[PDB]
């Protein structure tokens, strides 16, 4: 995906404000919260009953820190996303089966946490840029099935 | 459906919005075509840069209706029907585009209420939406 | 929203199927499972061979359910509540997979009855099966 | 995408057995009927009120050979679709803006139409083969949003 300069620069300059100890536990978690069905991947994490129980399980936590990690090494090569998710492609294509509406679905998920986090920091234009980011993780995560 | 807790959790949040209602559904609407360039067609006379008095309106339109189906939650097909009689037949808008606009409508509330978007809040405010949205689109002819 | 001139489609169409219900319910469950295999992993229990004895028990479920919502057509939610339920919660089938199943419903359909499946009644019947799947996802809590 | 032989043989067999002139119209006069928003992008088209004016409307037919012109020539190039439909991808998206959605819309109504022309000769290995390049037409045509 292209993102011009100034994009670049807004992502960036944010990113490097990202609370990465508890960013991706929160959008893993509201993940789990706002679209129910997803719960079904993650049977083994235990306690999901209530939001509370949720947003509080040390391996939504954990797990949100993994996924935030990967998030940040696409945003170190927009250039090449295919490359980057390959692996991550055949586990969650493969060998999950996870349907790739999902991967968007987290990807606005991770959207609405940053907007949380950053309020009027998280301009419309910042979000624009995200934008573009989240769906060149999706896409590129969804590459298997393509 | 929405449950108890959700009418509940949106009629909370939808009123700490207050004044800044109309405010609110201006940025939605600039976040969304800002992020999803797609949706500008609709609004070809319409002048979308920033501050554009014509968005300024529009989002004043946009929040009314979201109050409106607020406080008729309970009979929201009834409420929205003329605008769905819009939307579907006379617009035909996409039903992609109502997904982009309640994202970013959620994105807007996220960054301005931090205190009331809560898991389970963000959670209502999703449904409700999607709800808003699922009217809205009923009416394809 | 299903209009008549729908209600009068589906019922006219869904009619021609007959002693093949079930029949045509396990097909479009093969056409599923084969078109998109990630639909495959809510079923380890069943063998999704061909002529498979599990997916044609099934087939015959999910047409019986089908035929019931026809017959209750304006009390749909009613009707399906306790599927609803079974679906979201039970087995948190994903929304996604709704619509996979009924557009191979529509294929199987198309490819049994050519003379029921004019472009008039192809509406009719997406119009229903997105109906019936608004139904089956409306209980995600 | 990838088609095994099997497939390749299943649908290179069916394809040669479509009616040319007919089929494409068919397909998109359903579009048309099926998903009215996408009446919105065809208001030079003339008479679109019922279903039979949509059908026997002579520019539905005729604009829907170039449609099915453009899934002939991408069955000819399964390899590379992407570079096959660069020039419609900017026409769709960078011109038209249609959503990526519509694409994945119309490939399904195809499918429906070779169903109902076809019957038990549209067996389910068959459409499956078919649902692989319906979606990778798609997924082509949207390159200029990736
Ligand atoms: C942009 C979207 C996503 C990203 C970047 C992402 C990233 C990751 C990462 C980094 C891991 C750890 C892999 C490892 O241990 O080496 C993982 C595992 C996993 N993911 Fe995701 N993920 C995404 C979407 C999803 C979604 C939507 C679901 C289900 C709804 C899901 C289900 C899982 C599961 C069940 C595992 C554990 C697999 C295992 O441990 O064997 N992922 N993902
Ligand atoms: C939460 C969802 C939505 C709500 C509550 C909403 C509400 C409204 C309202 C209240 C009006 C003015 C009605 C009137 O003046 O008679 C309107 C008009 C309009 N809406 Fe929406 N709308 C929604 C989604 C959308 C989407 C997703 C699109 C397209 C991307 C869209 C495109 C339009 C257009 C083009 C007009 C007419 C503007 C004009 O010609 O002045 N709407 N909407
Ligand atoms: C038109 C849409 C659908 C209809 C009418 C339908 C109908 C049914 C019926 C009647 C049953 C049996 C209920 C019972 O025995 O208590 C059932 C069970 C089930 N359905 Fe569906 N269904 C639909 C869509 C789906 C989809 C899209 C999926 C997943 C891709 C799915 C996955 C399942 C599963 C896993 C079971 C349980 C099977 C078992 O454990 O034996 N359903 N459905
Ligand atoms: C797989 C999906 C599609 C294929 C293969 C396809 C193919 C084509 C082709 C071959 C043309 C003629 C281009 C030319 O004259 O050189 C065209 C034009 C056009 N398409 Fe499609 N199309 C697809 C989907 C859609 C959809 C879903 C829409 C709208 C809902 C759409 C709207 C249009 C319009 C409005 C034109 C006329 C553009 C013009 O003449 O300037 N297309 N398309």
């Amino acid at each position: 995906v292209h993102l011009t300069p100034k994009e670049k620069s807004a992502v960036t300059a944010l990113w490097g404000k990202v609370n990465v100890d508890e960013v991706g536990g929160e959008a893993l978690g509201r993940l789990l919260v706002v679209y129910p069905w997803t719960q079904r991947f993650f049977e083994s994490f235990g306690d999901l009953s209530t939001p509370d129980a949720v947003m509080g399980n040390p391996k939504v936590k954990a797990h949100g820190k993994k996924v935030l990690g990967a998030f940040s090494d696409g945003l170190a090569h927009l250039d090449n996303l295919k490359g980057t998710f390959a692996t991550l492609s055949e586990l969650h294509c493969d060998k999950l089966h996870v349907d790739p509406e999902n991967f968007r679905l987290l990807g606005n998920v991770l959207v609405c946490v940053l907007a949380h986090h950053f309020g009027k920091e998280f301009t419309p234009p910042v979000q624009a840029a995200y934008q573009k980011v989240v769906a060149g993780v999706a896409n590129a995560l969804a590459h298997k099935y393509h | 459906v929405l449950s108890p807790a959700d009418k509940t959790n949106v009629k909370a949040a939808w009123g700490k919005v207050g004044a800044h209602a109309g405010e609110y559904g201006a940025e939605a609407l600039e976040r969304m075509f800002l992020s999803f360039p797609t949706t500008k067609t609709y609004f070809p006379h319409f002048d979308l840069s920033h501050g554009s008095a014509q968005v300024k309106g529009h989002g004043k339109k946009v929040a009314d209706a979201l109050t409106n189906a607020v406080a008729h939650v309970d009979d929201m097909p009834n409420a929205l029907s003329a605008l769905s009689d819009l939307h579907a037949h006379k617009l035909r808008v996409d039903p992609v585009n109502f997904k982009l606009l309640s994202h970013c409508l959620l994105v807007t509330l996220a960054a301005h209420l931090p205190a009331e978007f809560t898991p389970a809040v963000h959670a209502s405010l999703d449904k409700f939406l999607a709800s808003v949205s699922t009217v809205l689109t009923s009416k394809y002819r």
